[PDB]
Formats: structure tokens, C-alpha cells, sequence
């Protein structure tokens, strides 16, 4: 049987990092992303794109939490538009 | 480095707004909504969809105007006052919206969606019906929202 | 000359942030209280047991944060009501925080009993003129 | 190198500036604030502060390349049910410490105010954290709310067994209320006893 | 000095928008400056605002009026939809105890519904707290 | 010449929020409105004020325990009888009573809240007697 | 540091007691309750619950008597002279009382209640009824007592 | 079986401190604050909101007496009004 998901993603689901993290700055989007243990946790009302999440939710009113490996630029769908973002970390 | 801004200047908003006014395309804006309005005999000829040559100008301000917002979805629309039949009516203002969509298209746009469509003078903003396509009722407008 | 209608002060982030914050936390409890009063209907009011009368219909306009029993006192002189209490106080404070303007004084103690539901109630014997203030059983 | 000791000297001045600056602006919405932060009329009946439930939809996880788990909606107790005396207020989430630091040319200067503005938005982040935690707070005690009128979650059974004047002839207390919680909540998962809220 | 070319330049000055539109014309009264907060009670501190709009439809005596009051997304539907009606209605007062008569005037309050941005963004939500006057 | 308000929210975020804080506080109140049980006061149980002139005196008694013994000096203290009805538990139903001036009916008002479910209070002034049942 | 002064200043205080009983404001102060009356002819007009513009530089500095010291309640009562009836004439009252309470609560007071009520000709402080906005039974007062 | 309260608190239910404490200076308000052996125990009549006591007793006149944590700041209902408070130690 596998995990269902993280719990960390219930956390980053809203704004609050999880514990023992680093913040990264997420450039050209309005996401914020947070870095626990080797894994970047992206909070954001874009869709992710290119470099591949291991796990997502998504709240009430359309925000999703990634988990995804430390990729440094993000790829998104903003409104159809496709944008990159920088993170630093 | 991110950048400051995205091709596009404050000061040349309201130039280009202005100077549509001076030329007589009234560029309302309420809001975050963005209305230009284009009279039919300034950019088509009497009761045609083919563009004159003269204002392929106008339509490079006006591309060069929307060049400078960042929008999802840019509706042209337009209506010309009744001529012989409403479904000649609807497939005139079909055809002049399409082909000024298509040039527009063609041009630097940065929208995604544009949404062309014309009316048989169901929304005249006149009840003076003073003639073909120099009434104001005549008309082509580009509604858009600008988007953040 | 092209100006936009509203150009109010200039905001801060500490303030835009705190209206976006508020405004899914406004959206959610209302919701909140869409599903509670669906799933009970509320049975009844409390203006049948805290009914209006003449020198009731005064008005007041309060902000308040402490404990109930200051703020019931004070409205009840000025109401010229003999306040009493009806049970002892909990060793907690029961803290109600009403911040109203220009309301009368039986609809201000009337979202007082519902500001202080579950742990007091108010009661307001008009023919006579008390407000009693009862404690919960707990 | 004499640029980077400009911009540390200006990154803690600009996070103490800034940290003032909505230190007074927290104070000047503070009627708002408990208008908002109401946590004295989400208590429960023996002054319980509910617990705080998560809510995450649309739940994938990739295990590996051949398995995935969805769920459709999550929900996690974190911060569980119990006995407060006073309610909390907004401010030991959003409140920051504003200490003076006491701690001091033409790159000083310009590195100086890149050090402020990063000091600024350093400090703007951490009121971002602390609006995040308490709508992670009360997010959580209102879905509380929610759930328990959706029959999701058992309320807390309190316990108060009474005892009479008590102890010895050196001290006396009265009436002796000794107030447990025995059940604390918790979601249930007999999911057919689940209430559906359709309103109009 | 005392034409519409003025009214309406000053009445930009004091941040009420007016667009002509062919025959129509609507005036856009923000009513976080014109209206006291949450509140049909009206601003009189921006009392020359409200002279300069009422000079204003003095120019067009046979016009009818639409007047409409808006909202932002915050609140409930039935309270938007009550403090947009409640809005448009006493603004319709002021037209017509400033002296429009009463058949030409009519009020209605949507709540939030027209939304000319978004209210997803801080500048957005007080650019939608509007009140919108057509007439012809 | 006037003002406007002084913290008013005259300013673009400070609507947002503070009719955000408007709307949490009626939703709050409604949410207090459907949770909050009353009950009708033809209903309510607890004693009426008996009306007797010996009882519209003003006392004064701080005291807490037992009910039995301070409902039994308020009758004295009234010149009334005292009956009890019902046996006294083990652990007594105890009350805690602090007035400097209070009339005695509203005591024994007071006294039959506290006591509640546990014991309460009749009182017949034509005979001249209250009476604590227990159950 | 812990402040000395709470944003107010004894001098400002009594040179705002006597300029209001130089403009005929009564400042009474018995004790800590204080009692500031104005007469009604000096806010509204005759037997009517509006003010006049003027008025609202002496609610100013009335509110600016009223920042400098520290209270819990502040209650407004106002009385007049009888004009058609008592039903009539406690409506009239409590409306004035509750318009310069709402002004009041409006600037800047920092009680945390203000009472608001009207009394139809139920206390004169004088027999003497020749007036009628203008006699000085009518009056809205202003009394607190101000905390410690 | 939980205990009863600290019987210290019928001491700093009066003004006098606990045996073997150092006491601390309260500014901004009518309260008294001791601090016996990593507890503060503070001595008031207003109301204390936002820290959070751990027992409480008050006496005859509605003098309370907290024993709570070492928090450098009491906030407190006076009369309906939400002020803050100073200790030191």
C-alpha cells in the first residue's frame, strides 16, 4: 500500500510552512515555495507544468500545494499563458 | 533579473489613449474593463468587409496600443445600422469582425482568446439612424479586461 | 486628462495582506453558518424573553471587550433597571467583545445573550424592572 | 565584501523599520483585528478550544512509477481539542518584536538601501507566515464548526465529577469540581452517519 | 466657465468618472469617498461632488435614469445585494430631492453582479464599489 | 465644517478588511443565533419572586454551602416555616451566595438557580412556609 | 518608555473649559463627573433633528474637549420645549441625542459606551418657557464621569 | 486526581509575596507580579486576556490573583478596553 499523500501538502496548503524548512523566493508567479528535507513544497493558484510533482492538494478555492524535487525554475500555466519561475535554492 | 516592466510604459498609455481620442476612437475605461470604438467608416468602406488601405495606420496604433496590456481574452464585436436584411446585417459585421480579429491576430496582440462576433444593429447606442456607415451606431469596438 | 473613479490613501502590504486573509476567512465562516442554521433551523428568537419596553428604547453605541457583567451593569444604569445575577461567575471570565454603533439597548443585550451564548443569558422582566444576568451550570 | 557588511547593515535596520511600521499598522486595525480573530466565540461549552482541521482536496501521491494514490477529500486534526482558560488573540500569531538595533561610502549607500529594501520585504515575509498561521488556525476551528454540524466529528465529552468540602481540617475548598475531558475529538468513520448540508 | 466641459473637469477633479457613451451617459460615483463605510448614510463631507453630479443632470430634464449601486465580493449575497439597493436608493433620493422628478429615477442595487474588475485584488474590489448612473 | 472619522477606512485595503470584519461579526452573530438554545419564559422553571412583605426585605449574606441551612435561616430570617422534602445526598447540592444587599426573595431566587436540577424551592406565602425538595 | 502625558495636556484642558463657557457651553465638573450642555439653538434649528454646517466646528471642539480625558461612558441626553406633543417631542429628542452621539462616536472620543436619549420636556431647568429652541430648557448634554 | 490550585495564590491574593521569590515591576497597569520558581504570579483587578493563566483565585473585593509562565507582557481588559502591560524579569 503507498501513502496517500504528505500532510506537509495540508500545511503548505495554506500559507504556513512546514517545520525545520528554508524559504526559497519564487520569481514571476504569485507562488511561494519552502524546502523541508531535499523536497520543495510550492503553494500557488498556477498549474505546474514541467519538472514533475511527486504530490499535490488543492483547498476549497482552487489553491493547490505541490511536493516536488528542488527543480530551480518552475514552468506554469497561468491563465493559458505558459511562464517559468525562478526559485533561489 | 526580473524585469521592471513588461514592454510598456505609463506615459505611453495615456499618450496612445489620447491620441485615439484626438483621432476620434473613443477609448473609454472603466474599471479594469477597456473599451476602444472604432466608427465603420473610419477603418471599412460603406457597407463592406474589406478594409481600406489607409487604415492598416489605425490599426497599427490600435495593435500597438494592445500591445501594451496583458489580457486573457480580447472580444471584437461590431455592428453596422440596418441596410438590406439583418442576415446580410449579421454576416457584414460576421465578415468585418473577423477580418479586423485576423489582422489584429496578425499583429502583436498578447491575448489568448480573441472573440470576434457581429450584430444585426442590436445594440445601437443612438436612435438617430442617419444613414449607412457614417452613423455612430456603425461601429466596431474592442472590449477587453485587463488582466492584474 | 484619464483618471480611474476610487483613489483613496495609499495602503500598505500589512494591510493588503490582512484583507486578503480576511476575506477567506469571512467567506468560510459564512459558509460556516450556511451549514449550521441548514442543518438545525432555528427554532426561536430571544426577544420573547428579552422583550423591548419604554426607557429599553434608549440607545447606545459601544465597543467592548472585557468581562459581561460590567458592561450589563452599566447598560442597565443607564436603562434605570436593577441589574441582579443569578448564579456565581465562573472562575474564567465570560468575555464578550461588542463593537456597535447607535443601537438600542434591548438588541444590544440581545446580541449580548448571543455573544455570551451557551455560558450566560441574559433575562429582562419588563413589568418589573430587572435584567437578570444567569450564569451557566458549569 | 565592504558592499556585503553595507548590505547586513542595512538588511536588520530595514526588518526593524519595517517591523515598526506594521507594529503600528496591527495597532491601528486592532478592533477589526478581534472583530476578526473572534477565538472567545469559537470556544466550545467547558472553554474547549475546538481542535484544527485540515482540509485538502484533489489528493494525489506518485509512489513510485507503477502506483498512485487519490483521495477526494482530507481531512487531519492537527492541534487537538483541549482546556483553555483565556482565549487567544490575534497577537501572539501576527504581532512581530520590534527591538532598536543599536549596531551601525558611495556603494555603502546604494548597497545600504538594497540591504533596507531586503530587510523590508524580509519582514513583509514574516507577517506573511504569521497571517498564514492564524488562517491555518482559524480556518481550522471553523471547520471544526463545519464538520460537527456535518456529524464528521464527535464533540468532546467533559466530565465533571463532583466532590464536596474536601481535604483536611488544615484546608477546605468547597465545591470541588474536578472537569475532565474523557473523549476527545476526533473524526468518525462510520461514514454513513454523516449529516449533508444543502441549502437554498 | 460654468458648462459641462467645466462641471465634468472638476467633477474629475473630485474623482466621480463620467463616460459618454452615443446617447448614453453614466457617471461612476466610488462609494468609498462618497458614503459613509458599510452604510447607506451618505458623505456630506463630499458634498460638492454630489452639487457638481446634480449640476450635471440639470443639462438633460427629459432623460430617464438608471441608477444602479454595486459591491464588492465580500459579505454575504443577501447583504451585498441589500447594501447595493440601499445604496442605489438613497442615491436615488438625492436626485430626486435634489430636484428630478420621480418617474424618471429608478434605483436598483446589484449585488456585486457587473463587476468591472475583478475582486480578487485590493485596487480591483474598491474600483468595484461604484455607483452607476445611466441616463440618455 | 466637519470631519470625516478618524481611523475610519479611507484607504483601499482597510474597506476590504474592515467589512470583512463586519461580515465575520453578523455571521458570527447568526451562527451564535442558531447554536444558542433559550428557553421560553413560561417555561423556564426556575422560582417566580413570591411578592410576601416579609420577603421584600433587604439582607445581606455572604456564604457558600449547603442549601438546606441557609434556606432555613432566610425562613427564620422571614419568619417563615421551613419544610424539606426528600433526602439530603451524601455529597451536599452546594451553593455559594455573596450579597451586601439583596432582598431575600431574589435570594431565593438565586438559591433555586444554583440548586437547578439538583433540588429546588417551593415557597407558599398564604401558609407562610418555603420548602426545599430535593429529588 | 511609559508615557507622561496620554496625548493631553492640563492647560489644553481648562483652556478648552474656558473657551466653551465663553461661547456659552456649560462646563460643569463636580467632582470627576462632568457635565458639558449645549444649547439647541447653537447646533440644530428650530424643533428639528438637523445640524447645521456651522455647528459642526463646535461639535469639533467639543470632540477635542472630550479626547482629553479618559472615560467609559459618555452619555448624551437631550431635552427640548414642547412643540406639538410629547411622543412627538421624545422622537425629536432621542433623534438629536442619537445624531450627536453618531457624530461623536465618529471623531475622536475613546469611551468605549456612549448612551443615547432623548427626554420630552421631562426635566426643565428653568420655569421659564417663553422659547422655543431657543429657551435654555432646550439642551443636549454630555455627561461622564471621567476614570480615575 | 489533578491538584487543587497553588495555595500560594491565597498569598498573592493579598500583596504578599511567595517565600523565596523576586518580584517584578509592572508598568501600564494596577497588578502586581512575582516570580516564585518559573511561574509569575500576578496580583490584579483587571482582567489578563491574551497570555493565558494556569490558576487563578479571587477574593472578596474582586481582587484576582493569576499563577501563569513568564510572559514579558500581560494584556488586559481595564473596563472594556484591551491594554497591554510590562513586567521585567
Amino acid at each position: 500500500i503507498p501513502p496517500s499523500a504528505n500532510d506537509l501538502l495540508l500545511h503548505v496548503l495554506e500559507g504556513v510552512p512546514p517545520p525545520g524548512s528554508r524559504r526559497l523566493v519564487v520569481s514571476g508567479g504569485d507562488a511561494r515555495a519552502w524546502l523541508s528535507n531535499e523536497k520543495m513544497y510550492v503553494r500557488t493558484n498556477l498549474t505546474i507544468l514541467s519538472p514533475g510533482w511527486l504530490a499535490s492538494m488543492t483547498s476549497a478555492d482552487g489553491t493547490h500545494a505541490y511536493e516536488m524535487q528542488k527543480s530551480p525554475v518552475l514552468l506554469v500555466s497561468w491563465h493559458g499563458k505558459v511562464m517559468q519561475l525562478k526559485v533561489e535554492g | 533579473l526580473p524585469c521592471r516592466v513588461d514592454g510598456a510604459c505609463d506615459a505611453t498609455i495615456i499618450k496612445m489613449m489620447t491620441d485615439l481620442n484626438k483621432k476620434g476612437i473613443k477609448v473609454a475605461s472603466v474599471g479594469q474593463n477597456y473599451l476602444i470604438s472604432i466608427p465603420a467608416s473610419a477603418l471599412f468602406a460603406d457597407q463592406s468587409p474589406r478594409l481600406n488601405w489607409a487604415s492598416y495606420s489605425l490599426l497599427n496604433e490600435i495593435a500597438a496600443f494592445l500591445k501594451q496590456f496583458r489580457k486573457i481574452a480580447i472580444t471584437v464585436t461590431s455592428y453596422s445600422s440596418k441596410y438590406v436584411s439583418v442576415k446580410r446585417e449579421r454576416a457584414l459585421t460576421l465578415a468585418r469582425s473577423r477580418v479586423v480579429s485576423e489582422y489584429l491576430w496578425s499583429q502583436g496582440v498578447d491575448s489568448r482568446i480573441i472573440f470576434t462576433q457581429g450584430l444585426g444593429s442590436d445594440k445601437p447606442i443612438t436612435s438617430y439612424t442617419l444613414g449607412g456607415d457614417r452613423s455612430p451606431n456603425a461601429r466596431v469596438e474592442i472590449t477587453f479586461r485587463r488582466a492584474v | 486628462k484619464f483618471k480611474k473613479p476610487p483613489i483613496n490613501n495609499p495602503s500598505d502590504d500589512a494591510t493588503i495582506k490582512l484583507a486578503e486573509a480576511a476575506v477567506s476567512v469571512s467567506d468560510s465562516m459564512l459558509e460556516m453558518a450556511k451549514v449550521e442554521k441548514v442543518i438545525t433551523p432555528p427554532s426561536k428568537d430571544n426577544t420573547l424573553t428579552i422583550p423591548n419596553a419604554y426607557n429599553l428604547q434608549a440607545r447606545a453605541s459601544v465597543d467592548w471587550s472585557g468581562p459581561i457583567e460590567e458592561l450589563t451593569a452599566r447598560i442597565a444604569k443607564a436603562a434605570h433597571f436593577r441589574f441582579r445575577v443569578l448564579g456565581k461567575s465562573p472562575s474564567v471570565p465570560v468575555l464578550i467583545s461588542i463593537s456597535t454603533k447607535d443601537e438600542s439597548l434591548a438588541e444590544i443585550l440581545r446580541d449580548i445573550d448571543y455573544q455570551a451564548g451557551k455560558k450566560a443569558s441574559i433575562h429582562v422582566y419588563p413589568n418589573s424592572q430587572v435584567v437578570e444576568l444567569r450564569y451557566a451550570k458549569i | 565584501a565592504l558592499k556585503e557588511t553595507a548590505l547586513s547593515v542595512g538588511a536588520q535596520a530595514g526588518l526593524a523599520w519595517r517591523a515598526k511600521i506594521i507594529d503600528e499598522q496591527l495597532n491601528k486595525q486592532a478592533r477589526n483585528l478581534d472583530a476578526i480573530y473572534d477565538f472567545n466565540s469559537l470556544v466550545l461549552e467547558h472553554n474547549i478550544l475546538p481542535p484544527v482541521l485540515l482540509e485538502g482536496r484533489n489528493t494525489l501521491n506518485l509512489a513510485d512509477a507503477q502506483s498512485i494514490r487519490i483521495s477526494d477529500r482530507t481531512y487531519k486534526v492537527a492541534k487537538q481539542a483541549h482546556f483553555i482558560t483565556t482565549p487567544p488573540t490575534w497577537r501572539q500569531y501576527l504581532w512581530m518584536d520590534y527591538v532598536k538595533p543599536e549596531a551601525p561610502k558611495e556603494i555603502w549607500c546604494i548597497y545600504t538601501e538594497r540591504g533596507w529594501k531586503n530587510g523590508i520585504d524580509q519582514a513583509n515575509t514574516i507577517l506573511e507566515e504569521n497571517i498564514a498561521r492564524i488562517k491555518e488556525d482559524f480556518g481550522g476551528m471553523i471547520l471544526y464548526r463545519k464538520l460537527l454540524a456535518m456529524n464528521m466529528v464527535s464533540p468532546p465529552y467533559v466530565s465533571h465529577t463532583d466532590l464536596g468540602v474536601t481535604g483536611d481540617g488544615s484546608e477546605i475548598h468547597i465545591d470541588d469540581r474536578v472537569l475532565r475531558i474523557t473523549a476527545l475529538p476526533e473524526l468518525n468513520v462510520n461514514s454513513a452517519e454523516w449529516r449533508a448540508a444543502v441549502a437554498k | 466657465r460654468d458648462s459641462k466641459r467645466k462641471i465634468i473637469r472638476d467633477l474629475q477633479k473630485q474623482d466621480i468618472q463620467y463616460v459618454e457613451y452615443g446617447d448614453t451617459r453614466t457617471l461612476i460615483i466610488p462609494t468609498d469617498k462618497y458614503f459613509m463605510f458599510s452604510s447607506p448614510r451618505l458623505n456630506e463631507i463630499c458634498y460638492p461632488g454630489l452639487n457638481n453630479v446634480i449640476r450635471l443632470l440639470n443639462f438633460y430634464p427629459q432623460s430617464t435614469i438608471y441608477v444602479a449601486g454595486f459591491t464588492d465580493n465580500v459579505g454575504s449575497r443577501s447583504h451585498k445585494r441589500k447594501l447595493s439597493q440601499a445604496q442605489a436608493e438613497t442615491m436615488m433620493t438625492f436626485l430626486w430631492a435634489n430636484g428630478i422628478a420621480a418617474k424618471r429615477l429608478k434605483a436598483e442595487g446589484y449585488g456585486d453582479k457587473n463587476a468591472i474588475s475583478d475582486n480578487a485584488i485590493i485596487h480591483g474590489s474598491a474600483q468595484n464599489r461604484r455607483i452607476e448612473i445611466q441616463w440618455f
